């Protein structure tokens, strides 16, 4: 918490129709060398929620624990399935946690994101945490992607890339997002920004990994984007 | 390498009164040095059905001390039942802000709403409680580029004391033409603005689209 | 540019007549006043007109330089100066200095001179504003409207950013400078301890002392 | 650390300073210094600041300005000597700094009694009641308020008094013996003054 | 400050916002970046403007000296080297990062220069603040052998990506295409402007106050 | 910045990537790092660009001051990997004309005992030692390698592999293939890692520069 | 920022302007320095803005206890002295305010400069802030103490506009109080164009000096 | 110090060099640096020597503090390379005791999310996982390697070595040798070399703790 | 800044200091301070330095002290007290600071008019002639000279009046008023001296 040395990199968090749809590269650097490059950057803290990262990995595997284990409080006390933590409220703490620090002088380098689905119009009232058809429609105001800068500072829209993708991949999207997309168009549009980053982005790689929240769960898979 | 711990998202928060109402307009682009994290977050809250209040500082003090001060006030609200006046509000922020002296918040603040049958009031704070209840104030990044230009259309050191009379009517537009101003010249001034104008009635939240630049 | 010595400098165009104005503080230390007198504009030209900001030191020294750069061109050519060409003397004296600058923010105003170009006549010539501003360095922007530079450029630009209309007569010019100027250096503690504006026109020359606030 | 004080009327030049000498730790180590430089050519120079400049940027001037009126069988007018003092002092500023403040003076046959006013940063400029040191910060608004136009030579003097008397009862270091300068129908006098 | 150029079939465009910042505002809307060079050959600065202006007002006529000693149009491999070796001289003081291109003997060349001195040959860059901005855009639409007409488009859309999603720059973006005989400045090209102009505020003739009024007829 | 340079049985090979970061952000891929001083020789400059860009400006300069001085008068020797970017030339041979490598490389010493942090490995044949292989350092301190060299920030994450897999006597084929695995790795886990990276093979009577773009991918 | 008092022949004198300046611009122009502490001791801000206006406020709050449980009216030089004290405990937090507690009790019509670093002093013609040199300076060559009312407030407004005048921080609406022998009334809550009446009394030149 | 971790068929091995470089100067040649948590885990520390000593000082209290805890009432499972010194131990099987090494390396994050700049690698055998082996870093980001890990000051020397020879599933001999070379080569050209290596191999039911003293010598 | 002396014969302690409150930028804040402490117990105590510690410094030993005096019927002795106060600024040297220097001063039944020396850090002991500040630098020897051994009254003021005319001709700020304590015969009477 002194200074950043095993640093991730961009993530970026667009919502399409059917959910979200958040991607990562799999590196974490040592400084100028790559030191790690399996590492895994989006973790599930709730089974409508995930949550970003960039920056020092230390505090994600810190705030990870934070956060999993506030959703187990939660998942003890729950009695119906309205009872869930929704997204906003995790952005919202987190928000908390990173402010308090603020007014210490140990911020926890990050730029954590929070994203997930804002609502519980669709039945997941069994909780099968430690292990584990057709996609519905979202309203596109169901979906919350949250941001947390390391200073506090937080918002939702709907599309967050943080780290370096704030240069690169938010030029594309800016001028290419549209509401209420698809599932291949949202993958070629993300695929053409990370394609953009591993390119221009000393510290960022291929072997992506990819991760939608739908109306049934959080879903993975591990592409490798062809240059 | 020391992590200073303060930064200024831009953004101002433009303030005028008169015998009946108050205007408050502030802009809502949040953004970092020199890139734009959004291109609206919203930078006035209502604490009251009566009293607004603007902030131009770092988005994380904004927020905490917007709501933080709700927190004291729905406070008030329970324990003696009737909304606090916004004189109450004033000198309650004013501590609230130099509770912290010493590690302040880095948020300046405009105070606005009515209190008499309109009397309306608007006081401006410098992120450590000092208030002075003035008729037309603003702070932020465009802070320097539009309190000259208020003063020379509500206190007329003019020759002749000409639009002496203002009308809600026509502030507004003096209002979108200041924030408008500053918009084109200054950095950190938004893309849309909201103003806020609170008259006998209530708030109203009409908006303006300003330049994106 | 310092808090030390402050000044500030205003320069705007109408149809066919420019006005430069600027205050009249000479501050020894930031928070103090030692002389209401001080202009800051010169006649670089009968139709050349420079106003200096900055620090007083080197606006007299900067003065100094121009009319002997300036005095030993008009001699050699038998002729008078353009703007024009003094703009970009301006900008190598300054950039000359780049690593030791003079501390001054210099605004050039003055009438151009179009073409002797004689259309159905034998003499035609069409005056053009032709204001313009700088930096310490020496990086000048020509702009056919109003030019700012002085500590108080940040109270000024808001001030003529909307006050600025585009072509006026001299008469309501004047009005349109003096109020621009008069109402930011009422908010700018180290300037304005009594302005000056002296609008050029073509044919005469008006000067013209405000009664600015002495606070 | 050292006052300065200049007073200038349509028909009178005076200048007053004080004739300490504080020029060591804390020994006063001379009650009566010489920081007037009389020229000859009915000006004088008023300077201030460490002595080791006020030594050297006050002869310095004197020779040039003496040559100058010799090389030149005229003598150098109140406004050319206050803008060249100026301009040496300005020279410096890059090389050798000279922190020394000035009061130029004098009388010229064309534009009269011309006070002038110079800052260790060369900042002149005529004036009509100048200050200069620590002391500047108490006698400049004495100054104002008593200097109604058109002064007579005597009225100054009762200014400068209520100007002494001031800075013994409130400045800092208690200045109490003065001298002056008194310039006007072309005689060029001095005294000095005690409290 | 933005300013991205890239190479064609047969010509380079260059291409530049108009602004430039004190750095909490903004100094004037206006101001061409764009510097020509010769008939052949323009550049596109970022940085400091005093730094910036005359490095190329120097070199605009230390290339026509040596056009005019020779007989030949000048080379942008010759106008590079000179200003590497003046910009290495003071390593990191006259920061300007210029970008220049052109034409000549060989094919339409485009050279990023930065501030130390290290030039190098591109197809496409972008310099100053949005160069981030600028290279994103401008990098996932290009592709080697276009046309003018999508040339042009190409590097207006990405200034316009500058433009907005940037502070350090705005205003008009405007271009220059240097094709192999001509050069075509087209110094206002795109429109970000104002929205709300309510009355044109004069002021009635007696205001001020004026204790003084010396006129003076030459 | 890799950079690398191999000595098989009968050349130079001098490999490099290509790219130029400058704090995490890509100023450019597709960066020429091999230069060309004369026919023979070959520079691989690395560290600060500006830096090495001055001094191949100087080099070449010299180079070329003495390439013409030590021409003899009159006439002499009467008596006789995907997407590989390939293409050759040939020398003016006999080598009188073309000064000898240790020269260009003694002369950066004095050219560089500054404060110019420079890295350059220079490869080059010759008609007196046949091929040769230097390495000057940040100071100037040039040492003759004869196995091989390399430098740059990339380096040392391929320094165990190159002297395990380095044999002796080499062909060029072999030698082709292990500086480019060299050079692969040392881009694989290091964020210098250039873009295309530019194979050029210095022997006897010719000069190729190859190009190749390429990854790696593991079964682990 | 300047500030008098006088404690002349029959009460004191305390006039303030109103600007409060950051740096170089100018925050605000209409601020009310002079603070009521009690009916009759009345404060005076200066210094920092906020680490001057709560602790009077602060200091508010105790005498209204005190006055409230003994039932009878603090006296000055106790209310300074509550000050002074709380505002030593913050030496090196960097508060700055420079107060003037000026106010009358049973033992006569007292006066006591506060500054920051406890500098509690009892006197007759204080005077603190930036202009306050140039203050003193008009104050002691016509201060009398057998002035009245009318030419008491002449003099102290004399001052405060020849302070503003030639300080740069110090300008805007002037106030000028009294004191009584019972509470206070605000004799000038006043304007500041009015160097064309003291001196350059007939507009027709600059002023110049 | 170079350090090593390699996951071969049936159990992981965990070399280190024997070196305390303090400045240049040698503190001590043979030094432990694969430390005994518990019988199927050790720690393999790097850097700073005094904050690595707290470290397993707190870990070996902790390690023993639950192996107790978790312990069930009753009786359970009545149904059934020149001067290489070698010796191996066995464990007390069945594992119900032991706990798991994802706890260990997991606790030091807890442990060491501090100023206290060391770097373990921790490799054992256990029920659940079969043979897993972690990568603690400076601030404490634990990360399953699955294939191998390496830290310390040396051990970028061998990082592209390491990933060419790394086979999938290797034998317990060529994993020896591939963990000897690799710290050899680390050693070689690296001012952290230790003296003798200490090879360990952590299996299903044994650990065998070699040490070696060998150099290199090339033919190039 | 601001001059302390202390003299001490056999049957008499005479203390002085200058009645200026420099305690401001420049501006001569009081012409006549209060620096002295008289206590009951026929003692007395004189400070320096700046005011903010002066006044709750000796404020502080004022109470304690009278506290004492009156917990205990009793009223302490000089040396009780002079020990008591150096303790204290010795147990807040490294707490916080109050930078000030001390001059003890007393009468005892037992031992006679003492004095005593503190300076800031704290460093007691019994003289005969103390002095602080920088004047000390020019009344020291002044008091050495002129005090022989066994003085009347009288005569300390004599060498009194000889060092205050010292700083005013040769100390960097001038000082001009000064106030005396005369303690003698158990009469602790004062005076103020100007020049
Ligand atoms: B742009 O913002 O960089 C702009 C380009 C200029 C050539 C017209 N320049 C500036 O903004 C600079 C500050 C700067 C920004 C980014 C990099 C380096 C420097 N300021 C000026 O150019 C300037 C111009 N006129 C007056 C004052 N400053
Ligand atoms: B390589 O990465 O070192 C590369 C080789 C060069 C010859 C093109 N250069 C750079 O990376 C340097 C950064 C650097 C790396 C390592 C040590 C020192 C410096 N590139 C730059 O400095 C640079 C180039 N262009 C613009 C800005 N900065
Ligand atoms: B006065 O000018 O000192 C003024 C006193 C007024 C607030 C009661 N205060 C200030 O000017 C200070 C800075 C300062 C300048 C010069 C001398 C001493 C102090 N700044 C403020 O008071 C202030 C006001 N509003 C916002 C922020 N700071
Ligand atoms: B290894 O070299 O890192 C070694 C491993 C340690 C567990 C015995 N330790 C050290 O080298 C350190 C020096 C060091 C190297 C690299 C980073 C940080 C520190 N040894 C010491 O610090 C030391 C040990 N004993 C005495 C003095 N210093």
């Amino acid at each position: 918490t002194l200074g950043p040395v095993v640093t991730g990199t961009s993530v970026i968090a667009i919502k399409y129709k059917h959910g979200i749809m958040i991607a990562a590269d799999r590196k974490a650097s040592y400084g100028s060398y790559a030191k790690f490059q399996n590492v895994e950057r989006i973790f599930k803290i709730n089974n409508k929620t995930v949550m970003g990262f960039s920056g020092e990995l230390a505090d994600a595997q810190y705030l990870h624990e934070l956060l999993t284990r506030k959703n187990i409080n939660n998942l003890s006390e729950k009695k119906r399935k309205e009872d869930m933590y929704t997204p906003q409220h995790y952005h919202s703490y987190v928000s908390r946690v990173f402010y308090v620090r603020k007014n210490r002088i140990d911020p926890l380098f990050n730029n954590i994101i929070i994203a997930g689905i804002n609502s519980q119009k669709y039945d997941n009232n069994d909780d099968n945490v430690l292990l584990y058809e057709e996609y519905k429609e979202i309203h596109k105001d169901d979906l919350y992607i949250g941001f947390v800068d390391m200073h506090g500072t937080n918002f939702c829209d709907d599309y967050i890339t943080t780290g370096y993708a704030r240069y690169f991949a938010l030029t594309l999207l800016r001028d290419h997002y549209k509401d209420n997309m698809t599932e291949e168009e949202a993958r070629i549009l993300i695929n053409e920004c990370l394609r953009i980053l591993y390119f221009r982005d000393a510290t960022s790689s291929n072997f992506i990994q990819i991760v939608k929240v739908t109306s049934k769960g959080v879903e993975y898979e591990e592409p490798y984007i062809l240059p | 390498k020391r992590w200073y711990p303060y930064i200024d998202n831009g953004g101002t928060v433009i303030g005028l009164t008169g015998k009946d109402y108050v205007i408050l307009a502030a802009d809502t682009r949040l953004s970092l040095s020199y890139s734009i994290y959004t291109r609206f977050c919203p930078k006035i809250s209502k604490l009251t059905d009566k009293c607004i209040i603007g902030s131009s500082g770092m988005q994380s003090d904004i927020k905490t001390l917007h709501s933080l001060l709700q927190k004291k006030i729905q406070l008030f609200v329970l324990e003696h039942s009737h909304y606090p006046d916004i004189h109450v509000i004033a000198r309650l922020l004013c501590v609230i802000l130099y509770s912290r002296r010493f590690f302040p918040y880095y948020a300046f603040n405009i105070l606005a709403g009515v209190d008499e049958n309109n009397k309306g009031v608007l006081y401006n704070y410098d992120s450590v409680g000092s208030y002075c209840e003035a008729t037309h104030s603003c702070v932020g990044s465009g802070s320097q580029l539009i309190l000259p230009i208020l003063d020379n259309r509500v206190e007329q050191k003019n020759q002749l004391i000409k639009n002496t009379n203002f009308n809600l009517g026509d502030d507004i537009n003096f209002v979108k033409d200041a924030i408008t101003s500053a918009t084109e010249r200054d950095i950190y001034t938004g893309d849309k603005t909201l103003i806020y104008v609170i008259d006998k009635m209530g708030i109203n939240v009409n908006t303006l689209d300003l330049k994106q630049d | 540019i310092y808090n030390y010595n402050g000044g500030c400098v205003l320069g705007m165009s109408g149809s066919n007549c420019v006005a430069i104005a600027c205050d009249l503080r000479l501050g020894a230390n930031t928070f103090t006043t030692v002389s209401t007198k001080f202009s800051k504009i010169f006649k670089m030209n009968n139709n050349v007109y420079v106003g200096l900001s900055g620090l007083a030191t080197d606006i007299q020294t900067l003065y100094e330089i121009l009319r002997y750069r300036v005095n030993l061109y008009e001699v050699r050519q038998d002729a008078e100066m353009d703007v024009e060409c003094f703009a970009n003397m301006l900008s190598s004296i300054l950039y000359s200095n780049r690593f030791s600058p003079y501390f001054v923010n210099p605004i050039v105003v003055g009438f151009k001179l179009k073409h002797y170009v004689d259309e159905e006549g034998e003499k035609k010539v069409n005056y053009e504003p032709y204001l313009t501003a700088y930096d310490l360095i020496g990086a000048k922007c020509e702009t056919r409207d109003f030019v700012v530079n002085g500590v108080t450029s940040e109270q000024l630009f808001g001030m003529c950013e909307s006050l600025y209309v585009k072509d006026q007569d001299e008469n309501g010019l004047f009005e349109t400078i003096s109020q621009c100027l008069l109402s930011a250096l009422d908010r700018d503690c180290i300037s304005g301890w009594g302005a000056e504006v002296l609008v050029l026109t073509p044919e005469k020359i008006i000067k013209k002392k405000l009664k600015a606030r002495m606070d | 650390m050292d006052t300065l004080i200049g007073l200038r009327g349509n028909n009178f030049v005076v200048l007053a300073a004080d004739t300490y000498s504080i020029n060591s730790i804390i020994k006063l180590k001379n009650d009566d210094n010489t920081k007037f430089y009389d020229i000859h050519g009915n000006k004088c120079l008023l300077l201030g600041g460490s002595i080791g400049d006020r030594l050297q940027f006050g002869e310095f001037i004197r020779k040039n300005v003496h040559l100058y009126q010799y090389q030149n069988n005229t003598d150098m007018f109140v406004k050319s000597f206050a803008f060249f003092t100026r301009k040496n002092l300005a020279y410096y500023l890059r090389r050798n700094p000279f922190e020394v403040n000035c009061l130029i003076a004098g009388y010229d046959k064309k534009d009269g009694y011309q006070l002038y006013w110079c800052d260790y940063l060369s900042n002149m400029d005529s004036v009509n009641k100048g200050a200069h040191g620590y002391g500047a910060y108490l006698v400049s608004a004495i100054l104002d308020k008593y200097y109604h136009e058109n002064l007579t030579v005597d009225e100054a003097l009762d200014i400068f008094k209520l100007c002494f008397e001031e800075l013994k009862k409130r400045f800092l270091l208690t200045q109490i013996n003065y001298e002056l300068r008194i310039m006007y129908d072309n005689k060029v006098e001095t005294q000095y003054v005690t409290v | 400050t933005t300013i991205c150029g890239l190479v064609c079939q047969n010509a380079v465009i260059l291409g530049a916002d108009t602004r430039a910042t004190e750095g909490p505002i903004v100094a004037d809307k206006n101001c061409s970046k764009l510097h020509y060079i010769s008939k052949n050959i323009w550049c596109a600065g970022a940085g400091v403007a005093g730094d910036l202006e005359h490095t190329t007002l120097w070199l605009q006529h230390n290339v026509e000296l040596h056009r005019l000693n020779t007989n030949t149009q000048p080379r942008v491999s010759m106008c590079v080297s000179r200003l590497t070796q003046e910009l290495f001289k003071y390593q990191g003081y006259k920061v300007c990062a210029i970008v220049l291109g052109g034409v000549d003997v060989n094919g339409p060349q485009l050279y990023g220069i930065h501030p130390h001195g290290s030039s190098c040959l591109l197809p496409f860059t972008a310099l100053g603040s949005g160069s981030l901005n600028a290279m994103a855009v401008l990098e996932a639409k290009y592709r080697d052998n276009m046309t003018i007409e999508e040339g042009k488009n190409l590097v207006c859309e990405a200034i316009c990506a500058g433009i907005f999603n940037d502070l350090g720059s705005g205003g008009n973006v405007d271009i220059c295409v240097i094709t192999k005989d001509s050069y075509q400045h087209i110094r206002p090209y795109k429109e970000p402007n104002m929205r709300l102009y309510h009355l044109p505020h004069p002021t009635i003739y007696p205001k001020g106050t004026t204790p003084i009024l010396s006129e003076k007829i030459e | 910045t890799t950079i690398i340079g191999i000595i098989y049985d009968n050349g130079v090979m001098l490999a490099c990537d290509s790219r130029t970061s400058s704090g995490t952000f890509i100023s450019n891929k597709c960066s020429r790092k091999i230069n060309r001083i004369n026919e023979n020789l070959y520079v691989c400059r690395s560290g600060a660009s500006a830096h090495s860009q001055k001094i191949i400006e100087i080099i070449k300069h010299y180079c070329v001051s003495m390439k013409n001085e030590n021409r003899k008068k009159g006439r002499f020797h009467e008596g006789e990997t995907k997407n590989k970017y390939f293409y050759e030339d040939k020398f003016n041979d006999y080598n009188p004309l073309v000064e000898n490598v240790a020269h260009i490389t003694k002369k950066i010493i004095y050219t560089n005992n500054n404060f110019l942090s420079c890295a350059l490995i220079f490869g080059g044949y010759d008609k007196i030692k046949k091929q040769q292989l230097y390495a000057v350092n940040l100071n100037g301190s040039i040492i003759e390698k004869h196995d091989f060299a390399v430098s740059g920030s990339g380096s040392i994450y391929i320094q165990s592999y190159l002297q395990d897999k380095y044999k002796k006597f080499m062909t060029k084929k072999e030698c082709f293939n292990l500086i480019l695995n060299c050079v692969k790795y040392a881009m694989h886990n290091d964020n210098s890692s250039g873009g295309l990276i530019r194979i050029v093979n210095i022997t006897k009577s010719f000069v190729e520069e190859f190009t190749v773009v390429n990854t790696q991918m593991n079964f682990q | 920022t300047t500030t008098l008092a006088f404690k002349f022949k029959d009460g004191i004198i305390v006039a303030v302007d109103s600007r409060a300046s950051m740096g170089s611009f100018i925050s605000s122009q209409n601020v009310e320095k002079i603070i009521e502490i009690n009916k009759n001791i009345l404060g005076t801000m200066a210094g920092g803005a906020a680490d001057c206006l709560y602790w009077e406020k602060y200091l508010g709050k105790i005498i209204k206890i005190y006055e409230l449980r003994n039932n009878e009216k603090i006296s000055v030089r106790a209310a300074s002295t509550i000050l002074s004290n709380i505002l030593y405990q913050y030496k090196g937090y960097g508060l700055c305010c420079g107060i003037i507690l000026s106010g009358y009790d049973h033992t006569g019509f007292n006066m006591f400069y506060v500054d920051d670093s406890g500098k509690k002093v009892e006197g007759n013609l204080f005077s603190c802030g930036s202009g306050s040199t140039y203050a003193y300076s008009i104050l002691d060559s016509a201060y009398d103490y057998n002035l009245n009312l009318d030419q008491a407030v002449e003099l102290a407004r004399n001052a405060i506009y020849h302070a503003t005048f030639r300080d740069g921080g110090s300008g805007g609406k002037v106030r000028v109080f009294h004191i009584h022998k019972n509470g206070y009334d605000k004799i000038i809550e006043g304007e500041d164009v009015f160097d064309l009446h003291y001196h350059y009394t007939n507009p027709e030149q600059k002023d110049q000096y």
